[PDB]
């Protein structure tokens, strides 16, 4: 183990095992989708509850008018890296007065988010994010690792159990980009619905949904407002 | 085995984080449950000694007129938490001129969650997580409201919840008697009587602390007497 | 770096700072050492170390240090630590002078090096100093003092005690042989020589083998100094020039 | 502007013009001058409107703390110390203060001065404001620690007037509160229009 | 030497009735004895529900305006709601109380509506003093505007008159004639007049014209 | 305008200062109090700018009673004077300087009683009897022609109210009373207040 | 500087260099201290009266302000800290405020330097716990006690370090509104707790109180002797003469 | 800067269908000597703005250096997004005001003249921050003698033609060299279209003398 | 990018000892031997310089040092070591003589580094200096002798040696020559102390000797030093 608790040691094997702990800290969280059309980005989540008399957790942020996240892994790192993309945002419309291009809010995160992954006594952020932003380039889905590693997507979803929904949505993907809003969503509740137990799926208490596009500004439907797109659903393979 | 505070486990949690959720399941069992009418916080003083004041032991305190806190677990490290709140309160109010949200005012606290580190810190600056779990009860724009928060930094909202040694029994009970139109004398019964079962000792007026916020009535820290009138009904 | 760090300044499970402990340990090694207080004086008196014929020893002592002008002090231990707690002893006390325009008061010398030893102990990672130390002086408040301080930035004020090799087999001998309320410089030295004649692997105790200092009020002005060469002899000789005499009562 | 507080056997009384000028121009009539700190504790504006303001709001905030940390009510004189303290640091930068800290302690009615000059002092009765002076004359030829309350309000609210009416810069309404030891109570409120045909009406 | 300083004129008024506010500036900016430029209004839409308007240093009004806005942004996401008029108003207070020792040479006047419903108007001096009023006006014509309104909306003066409420209607026209009548004594205010009228069903916008001279 | 004074005796020290709080042309306290407890055996008579004296004051203050605490026994009055002064004099050249003049009086069960005056430059001197503000100017005068090294409290208290008539007279400022008090091997004793029967 | 994080959780959440320091606290000597309704007290047991000492110079009980003071057990130099940090702090809360340092006020303060002490990196936690005595000016008397966890409460009496354990088992069954009811017997309970544990001779005590208006009194070893046999027989009125 | 050194004069502004156009004479004022003759005071901020300053050279130079940086280093990405006319004004504003507010000006007052989705851009940025937009703009002295001009065609015909606005720019660039004694008749014009940003050499303009001879008369 | 060990690297074992030190001394006890005599009318100091290795240039670097006009130095132990405390001596020197206008009193400049030497022996990441030295002057009329220690410690000697055979070094002194000893007697009996151990032909390149008498410090050229080889000169 003498290889296992500094980010600063490499492994014999060229790894660096704190960077991997912190990426399974993601995969224990709930699983989250995004995915676009080519005028919405969509960001579909599962949220958990403690106990039954407990709320569910909030699983996507508001980050800028363009610009909102699905989260998983540790929530106090949620909010941290929240509020730099926050910030990052509220900076560009200061000094430029134009909304921060998503694209470069992504390189930044990368950034910030490498630092620690090379210095002593630091640790790597434990949290990975899909990204849904709309810029003059049009929607986007990226994702971002606790190895300062980001990616850019046609749709993805991380989490617990992610991998149905990831395989559900490789299917689908030519289909996407033309889909209309309510279809493109659909998609995302049905990949999201894939890493769920057969005998159990998708309720108003345990979906969130967030969508920004062309159209429309980053916004997030929690609770009732989720009916309208579960309505028109799916048989649900049993 | 040593390593850094901020090591990751294979499993991709936080040791220390972890092993501090192990302390709260050492502290004092707490209750606090929200009702429509107001909301009400319960916690076992947990006296060791005939010797000792059982009023020098505050688990549940004011954080502002409409919010009551209880908690449980390493209570030294609460104290701290508990300041940072009430002076959040304060510089909200001094900025804004109107009081903070039960839920912002949670989160405040909630930010100070992996505050922790050694190489790259301040010299101000933690060592360590709280061993601490805490329950925000009060009554803002959106009516009553509870709030839980543990050291991984998360919080959540609950219609009643429970920390402490007893949390896992204590939450079975809350969650076959709550009722989302009960009301909060009907609350604050419960309370009790769960609060009775699960302590070790037989439960006095002078070995618990009960408090309520409601809509209309600020804080409010119930007195011996107003326990007597409540324990009545065992 | 969290590997190469001792951690000096850490509570063991008995509840104890193990670095105090080997300091010590390396303290009842050294030159033993001890000061008795009188109503006419006080005195300091250790086991010369730097014994060896080819040193040319330059310094007034060797192991006796003047710090106010009212104090002097003496040290068991690494003397390089040693020689830094004295200085800082040094400054310390001309800060008082400065501020408030009188000598400082013999105990406040004290526990000002002591709050420093003592936060060796409980942070910076450093490891305490190896000394303990013994101080004798007159102040205003309580004339003449003798006081002790450990590694560990404790300290008290002694009647009479000692520091060093065998300093056990010193305190018990003075414990009882101490005239507690009667002591005369003169008798105090007497002890002196007798007690440094026991403990210390040395027979017919030589004149180099100590060092001797005494603190005493003259008209004013306080007066320190150290017993030259003969003077120390006169305390040698007067022990056992007695002591054959004291087995013809027997 | 004109204010004053002085105490008395039921407490203690304060009141103060309402008018706030530019120069000449009178920019406003309808200030706020007696400073509603705590329900406790209740504090004047002279000099400067945002440096009266802004401070002793920040005394409000510290006062609350304080209290959730003591559970008990602070001391005027601390209240006052503490405003003194956060003053005293800026001597010399062109803060403008000239208040009075009243309240009701464990030692019975309080009244403090308190200036951006680092004064502070405990006093009967102070008056405060480009028409002190005048207040003064009327208040000093008329206070009596036994008056009554109906009196000591007529005292205070005619001493106001007549400043309002020698001191181009006081004028207005005229507010008035009265610190009793449980809380303070806005007593009345009249423009000088109205006081003036009445005093003399 | 260098004065970090400019006067570019212009001036804001602001009225509360019952179930409405509003907000008006000249559209003029000026310096020295020159235009800047004839369209610039000095209104600023903040929420839904409040309006400021700014005048004196035209460099501290668009650095104070933006911070403003970054900052409403940060409530938003920390409380989840956006800001009432009057957190606002307290807010501006210590935005401008930082520059204590080195003020934003600004006048502000916030226009909107309160938690109740109501109407509400909020004064500022450039260093955060303030206060809720019935109507007020800052600025260079600040001194002309102000006693026709004490006399038309406070019935000053006015012995047995009818303390009929400011009918939206009346308001509107009041606000055109003070600044149409300042306007011809104020070599600042001219060009056009913009109003931003806020109400339960929004904000509009009214542009009247002013003398270019 | 602050005035104080100072007459030490063979065995006591008698000190006095006004009650008056001046602001702009009015008196706005009527009995404001100069003076400042440090020990049992020691005043310390503070006058200057606004904020400087007590802030000044009290930090002496609390800071030799931190001694008391520290070390059991209180410091002597010499020892104080030298304290102070030590305080002033460094922050005279900091950011901070304080503009304070004042009067140290005290009594030592070893040296007797001291009188000690000090510039607002922090210049240190012990004297016999010493005053300071522009009452000393019409006053000092007096007690070089009255004062003798043996003078008794009671021939004391009637040096001082000479000069304390003498403001009445020739002084244009106001002020009425004047709090008086003594220090001896007993401690520190008030005393009336020299009045004046004016309205 | 030094960051190393010195007080860390464990794996069943507990922290070790706390209870290493409560450990020490344990190997000290023993004080005890009860809450009368005139006069508090306090005595340190084994004050292991080596006789070639000089008592003043280690008394292990202090006063930090006027209205209060305060009795310790645990590592002598890191008391000396801690009591001059409160010394210092009850001055600074009067240039602060302008009233008096308060009973629990103080405490707190203490608890929270040590319970800072546990959460700072480069700092080892403080080895002693304290017993506060005061009386609530303008109010009734108070006594409250600290350990290095940071955490504190109010006693009607108790005690700490060496065995303290058996005298607050003993103090449990004597304390009562009879038992020291009157100054007189108040400073007994106290004397008879510390003898109750405390080795032969008396002269390993070192007794003091506090009047509720009066200074704090040190004292003497004959006022000792004397208390020392008011009950030294009266532990033979009632056990060699019923007994 | 607290004292400006080497300056430039006026510079001009106005917009036309498609595209703006500036103008500013290249000379580098030292007081009142024409110093140094052939400078250019305008700048290619990337293919949809322009800017031209009036002031301290030395600033000028600084911004120009700035600003080419945060260009290229936008090229870089290469990520699809560039920086547009209204975002260079806005970062200049804050740019200016920011250093305005330490006390240390970059003595410079400028004007940006940009085009970017069918509109015309034309900012206005002092050394304290003041910044706006309008269809013409003039700095110095021109905003005493071409200002009332331009504004005079504009009250009259809103919408000119890069012909009928380099018409204007060219009649202002000579009312300014005959009244502005720290003119230089010899300048530049740049203009921005959907085609980009062209600065064009070394221009002059006919002047009329005739009045020299009515000194009797 | 650098941060820092801030612990001490020097830590007292159950034995009492400070075991870096002792392994410091280590280092010494294996190093060149140095020999220092105090004449009453002066002092000299002489050390193995046996490094030309044919190719090295004996010339280029010394063991005998100035630190100021009437101070010099010797070392045994590790040669960078030395080095760096030369630069400090000679830099506290200076800041003595700046301050007083007095060239630093032999035992002064020897308190000063010797406080340098102890700092390496608690301060954070570092080891104490693995070097002995030999301090030698002329202040006020007496000579002086004096040896400071990776410990910090130091003493004042009429004569001694250190490095190897050191011991038997010192108990040839112990009685091989005594006080009174002018100025070229002690510089003999002191090239012979040395030869009392080194192994192979001791020439004028192997050897480096300076001498202080109370008229300044400096170092013995190849000449005079080939010279006092002859058994004599
Ligand atoms: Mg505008
Ligand atoms: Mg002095
Ligand atoms: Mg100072
Ligand atoms: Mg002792
Ligand atoms: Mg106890
Ligand atoms: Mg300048
Ligand atoms: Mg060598």
């Amino acid at each position: 183990n003498q290889y296992d608790n500094d980010v600063t040691v490499w492994s014999p094997q060229g790894r660096i095992h704190q960077i991997e702990y912190a990426m399974e800290a993601v995969k224990q969280g709930s699983a989250t989708v995004g995915l676009k059309s080519k005028t919405h980005a969509v960001l579909v989540a599962l949220k958990r509850a403690q106990s039954e008399l407990a709320a569910h957790q909030k699983k996507i942020l508001h980050v800028d008018n363009h610009i909102g996240i699905s989260i998983a892994g540790l929530t106090a790192d949620a909010r941290l890296l929240c509020n730099f993309m926050r910030q990052e945002c509220l900076d560009s419309r200061f000094v430029f007065d134009r909304p921060l291009p998503v694209s470069r809010l992504v390189s930044l995160i990368g950034s910030k988010t490498q630092i620690p992954t090379q210095r002593y006594g630091r640790r790597p952020y434990g949290v990975g994010l899909l990204i849904a932003g709309y810029d003059d380039m049009g929607p986007h889905i990226f994702q971002t690792c606790p190895s300062a590693n980001y990616f850019d997507c046609r749709a993805m979803s991380i989490g617990a159990r992610s991998q149905s929904a990831r395989t559900y949505l490789e299917r689908h993907m030519s289909e996407f980009m033309e889909c209309n809003l309510n279809e493109l969503v659909k998609h995302g509740l049905r990949a999201l619905r894939e890493t769920l137990p057969a005998e159990q799926d998708l309720t108003t208490k345990n979906v969130s949904i967030g969508i920004v596009g062309k159209d429309l500004e980053f916004t997030i439907y929690d609770d009732d407002d989720v009916s309208p797109f579960l309505e028109g659903l799916e048989e649900r393979p049993q | 085995y040593d390593r850094g505070v901020n090591t990751f486990s294979p499993e991709g949690r936080l040791f220390q984080v972890e092993y501090d959720i192990e302390a709260i399941k050492l502290g004092s069992t707490a209750i606090g449950i929200q009702t429509s009418e107001g909301v009400c916080l319960a916690v076992e003083k947990r006296i060791t000694s005939p010797l000792m004041e059982p009023s020098s032991i505050e688990k549940i305190v004011e954080i502002d007129a409409h919010i009551g806190c209880a908690m449980s677990g390493l209570i030294a490290d609460a104290k701290t938490l508990i300041d940072k709140a009430r002076v959040e309160t304060q510089n909200h109010w001094f900025t804004y001129n109107e009081t903070m949200t039960v839920e912002s005012v949670t989160q405040a606290v909630s930010n100070l969650a992996l505050q922790f580190g050694e190489e790259d810190a301040d010299p101000g600056a933690m060592s360590r997580p709280f061993g601490v779990a805490l329950l925000f009860g009060g009554v803002d724009e959106k009516g009553p409201q509870l709030f839980h928060m543990d050291p991984s930094g998360t919080f959540v909202q609950c219609d009643a919840r429970a920390i402490g040694s007893a949390s896992e029994g204590a939450q079975s009970s809350l969650q076959e008697l709550y009722h989302k139109s009960m009301t909060l004398k009907e609350a604050i019964k419960s309370s009790l009587i769960i609060l009775k079962q699960v302590m070790e000792e037989k439960l006095n007026a002078t070995n618990i602390e009960l408090a309520t916020v409601q809509p209309g009535q600020n804080f409010h820290m119930f007195t011996k007497e107003e326990l007597e009138e409540v324990i009545k009904d065992i | 770096s969290r590997r190469y760090d001792s951690r000096t300044t850490i509570f063991s499970p008995e509840g104890r700072l193990y670095q105090v402990e080997y300091a010590m340990e390396a303290i009842g090694h050294a030159g033993t050492c001890l000061g008795i207080l009188a109503n006419d004086g006080v005195l300091l008196a250790a086991e010369r170390r730097n014994i060896h014929k080819l040193l040319d020893e330059v310094f007034f002592s060797e192991k006796i240090y003047k710090l106010n002008e009212d104090m002097a002090c003496s040290v068991a231990g690494i003397t390089s630590d040693a020689n830094v707690l004295t200085n800082e002893l040094r400054l310390i006390a001309q800060r008082y002078l400065l501020q408030y325009q009188e000598p400082i008061p013999c105990e406040q010398l004290v526990t000002a090096l002591c709050d420093i030893k003592q936060a060796y102990t409980q942070f910076g990672g450093k490891r305490p100093f190896g000394v303990s130390l013994l101080y004798i002086g007159w102040d205003k408040h309580y004339g003449f003092q003798l006081y002790q301080s450990d590694p560990s930035g404790n300290y008290g004020g002694w009647k009479a005690t000692c520091i060093g090799n065998n300093s056990a087999a010193a305190v018990s001998m003075l414990k009882q042989d101490y005239k507690e309320g009667e002591m005369t410089l003169k008798s105090a030295l007497a002890l002196a020589i007798k007690v440094l004649n026991k403990t210390m692997d040395v027979s017919k105790l030589s004149a180099e083998k100590v060092e001797i200092a005494t603190l005493t009020r003259e008209n004013g002005k306080t007066v320190i100094r150290v017993l030259k060469q003969k003077e120390v002899e006169q305390l040698i000789k007067k022990h056992e020039e007695e002591e054959a005499k004291a087995e013809r009562e027997k | 502007t004109t204010t004053l507080a002085f105490k008395f056997r039921h407490g203690v009384i304060v009141a103060a013009d309402s008018r706030a000028t530019a120069g000449a121009y009178i920019a406003s009539q309808t200030v706020k001058k007696v400073i509603e700190i705590n329900p406790y504790l209740l504090g004047t504006m002279a000099g400067g409107a945002a440096d009266c303001s802004f401070w002793e709001r920040l005394l409000a905030r510290q006062c609350r703390i304080y209290e959730l940390r003591n559970k008990e009510r602070i001391s005027v004189a601390a209240a006052s110390k503490l405003l003194a303290n956060m003053v005293y640091q800026y001597k010399g930068m062109g803060l403008s203060m000239g208040t009075m800290i009243c309240g009701w302690d464990k030692r019975g009615p309080g009244l403090y001065y308190v200036d951006s000059e680092g004064n502070r002092i405990s006093g009967a009765t102070f008056s405060v404001g480009s028409g002190s002076v005048y207040a003064y004359g009327v208040m000093d030829r008329g206070y009596s620690y036994d008056l009554e309350v109906e009196q000591a309000y007529d005292l205070a609210r005619r001493a106001i007037y007549q400043a309002t009416y020698r001191d181009a810069y006081s004028g207005g309404a005229v507010n008035l509160y009265h610190v009793r030891e449980d809380g303070w109570i806005r007593v009345s409120s009249d423009n000088v229009a109205d006081l003036h045909e009445k005093y003399s009406g | 030497r260098f004065s970090p300083y400019v006067f570019n004129g212009g001036t804001i008024l602001a009225i509360a009735g019952e179930d409405f506010a509003i907000v008006a500036s000249d559209t003029r900016l000026s310096e020295g004895f020159s235009i800047h430029t004839r369209d610039s209004p000095k209104c600023y839409k903040l929420t839904d529900k409040t309006v400021i308007g700014c005048s004196g240093f035209h460099g501290d009004c668009l650095t104070l305006t933006k911070i403003i806005e970054a900052r409403l942004k940060m409530y938003k996401h920390s409380n989840n709601k956006a800001m009432t008029t009057g957190a606002i108003a307290a807010m501006l207070s210590t935005i401008l109380y930082s520059r204590r020792f080195f003020p934003y040479y600004v006048y502000n006047i916030i226009g909107g509506l309160d938690e109740e419903g109501k109407g509400a108007v909020y004064s500022f001096d450039p260093v955060g003093s303030y206060q809720r009023d019935s109507f007020k006006a800052g600025g260079s014509a600040s001194a002309m505007l102000q006693p026709l309104l004490d006399n038309q909306v406070g019935f000053k003066n006015m012995q047995n008159v009818e303390h009929v409420p400011l009918s939206l209607d009346r308001a509107m026209r009041l606000v055109k004639d003070v600044f149409i009548s300042a306007a011809e004594r104020d070599v600042y205010t001219g060009d056009a007049l913009r109003i931003c009228i806020v109400t339960k069903e929004g904000i509009r916008e009214e542009t009247v014209s002013l003398r270019k001279d | 305008m602050e005035y104080l004074i100072g007459i030490q005796g063979p065995d006591y020290v008698l000190v006095a200062s006004d009650r008056v709080a001046a602001s702009n042309i009015v008196q706005m306290k009527d009995d404001h109090d100069k003076m400042f407890k440090m020990s049992e055996k020691i005043l310390l008579l503070c006058v200057g700018e606004a904020g400087d004296t007590v802030q000044f004051a009290e930090y002496i203050q609390k800071n030799v009673q931190l001694y008391k605490m520290r070390n059991g026994y209180e410091l002597s009055p010499t020892a104080a004077a030298n304290f102070t002064r030590r305080n002033l004099a460094d922050c005279l050249r900091s950011r901070t300087p304080y503009h304070v003049n004042l009067l140290l009086a005290g009594y030592d069960e070893h040296e007797g009683p001291a009188l000690y005056y000090m510039d607002y430059l922090a210049a240190l001197a012990k004297a016999p009897f010493a005053a300071h503000g522009y009452g000393a100017f019409l006053t000092l005068s007096i007690l070089d022609r009255y004062y003798t090294p043996t003078i008794s409290r009671e021939r004391a208290v009637e040096l001082l109210r000479k000069c304390l008539e003498e403001l009445q007279k020739r002084f244009i400022l106001n002020l009425p009373t004047f709090s008086v008090r003594i220090i001896d091997k007993n401690g520190i004793h008030d005393l009336d207040n020299i009045s004046f029967p004016k309205q | 500087s030094y960051d190393r994080a010195i007080t860390v959780f464990s794996p069943d959440g507990h922290l070790f260099q706390v209870e290493y320091a409560q450990e020490a606290v344990k190997k000290g000597s023993t004080a005890v201290g009860v809450r009368g309704r005139d006069i508090v007290v306090l005595g340190v047991e084994k004050k292991s009266v080596a006789k070639l000492q000089d008592e003043r110079t280690v008394r292990k009980i202090c006063a930090l302000d006027d209205n209060v003071c305060m009795a310790f057990a645990g590592l002598t130099a890191d008391a000396r800290i801690v009591i001059n940090r409160a010394r210092v702090e009850c001055q600074s809360h009067r240039l602060t405020v302008e009233d008096p340092v308060t009973v629990e006020y103080i405490t707190r303060y203490i608890a929270s330097l040590k319970q800072r002490y546990t959460q700072s990196n480069g700092r080892r936690p403080f080895g002693i716990s304290a017993l506060i005595v005061g009386f609530d000016f303008d109010g009734t008397p108070r006594l409250y006690q600290t350990d290095p966890s940071g955490t504190y409460h109010a006693w009607k009496a108790n005690a700490i370090g060496r065995g303290a354990k058996s005298v607050r088992e003993f103090l449990e069954k004597n304390y009562t509104d009879e038992a020291i009811e009157t100054d007189d017997l108040t400073i007994k309970l106290v004397i008879k707790a510390l003898l109750e544990v405390v080795q032969s001779g008396g002269k390993n005590i070192e007794l003091a109180v506090m009047r509720r208006d009066q200074s704090l009194k040190i004292l003497n070893p004959e006022e000792i002797e004397k208390y020392v046999a008011e009950i030294e027989k009266e532990k033979e009125e009632n056990e060699k003469k019923k007994q | 800067t607290q004292n400006p050194m080497v300056t430039g004069t006026s510079v001009l502004g106005v917009k036309f269908e498609g595209g703006v156009v500036i103008a500013a004479d290249m000379l580098g004022s030292y007081g009142s000597l024409a110093r140094f003759r052939n400078i250019s005071r305008i700048m290619r901020v990337n293919n949809s703005t322009m800017l031209g300053a009036s002031g301290d050279y030395a600033d000028f130079q600084y911004l120009k250096q700035v600003l080419g940086q945060m260009v290229i280093d936008e090229e870089l990405l290469g990520d699809g997004h560039s920086y547009s006319p209204r975002a260079i004004h806005s970062w200049l504003t804050r740019a200016m005001y920011s250093r305005r507010s330490k006390m240390n000006p970059l003595w410079n007052t400028m004007v940006i003249g940009g085009y970017a989705d069918g509109e015309s851009f034309l900012g206005y940025v002092d050394m304290l921050g003041v910044a706006y937009e309008a269809p013409s703009l003039a700095t110095g002295y021109g905003a005493y003698l071409a200002q009332p001009l331009l504004r005079e065609v504009l009250e009259k015909q809103p919408v000119l033609s890069q012909t009928e606005a380099r018409d204007l720019v060219e009649r202002c660039m000579r009312v300014l060299y005959y009244r502005d004694a720290r003119s230089y008749n010899r300048f530049q014009t740049a203009t921005v279209t959907e085609k980009g940003v062209e600065i064009e050499g070394p221009l002059s303009t006919e002047t009329n003398w005739d009045i020299a001879h009515m000194i009797s008369g | 990018a650098e941060r820092g060990y801030s612990f001490s690297l020097t830590t007292f074992s159950p034995s009492g000892k400070l075991v870096q030190i002792e392994y410091a001394l280590a280092a010494v006890a294996g190093g060149a031997p140095s020999v220092g005599i105090k004449a009453a009318n002066g002092v000299v100091l002489a050390t193995e310089k046996k490094q030309k290795s044919i190719l090295y240039d004996e010339r280029s670097v010394h063991k005998v040092e100035p630190i100021t006009k009437h101070i010099g130095l010797v070392y045994s132990g590790m040669g960078p070591d030395y080095r760096v405390l030369v630069h400090r001596a000679r830099k506290l020197a200076q800041q003595y003589y700046l301050v007083y206008q007095e060239p630093i009193p032999t035992a002064q400049l020897v308190q000063r580094v010797a406080s340098v030497m102890q700092e390496y022996t608690q301060s954070g990441g570092v080891r104490p200096f693995g070097v002995s030295l030999l301090i030698c002057g002329w202040n006020e009329g007496r000579p002086y002798l004096f040896q400071s220690d990776p410990s910090g410690a130091y003493f004042a000697w009429k004569a001694t040696a250190m490095g190897k055979n050191y011991v038997n070094g010192k108990t040839f002194l112990e009685k091989r020559y005594n006080e009174d000893l002018e100025l070229e007697d002690a510089i003999h009996t002191a090239i012979l102390t040395l030869k009392e151990s080194f192994e192979g032909q001791m020439t004028e390149d192997n050897i480096e000797v300076g001498i202080c008498n109370e008229a300044g410090f400096r170092r013995l050229t190849p000449t005079e030093v080939k010279d006092y080889l002859a058994a004599i000169a």
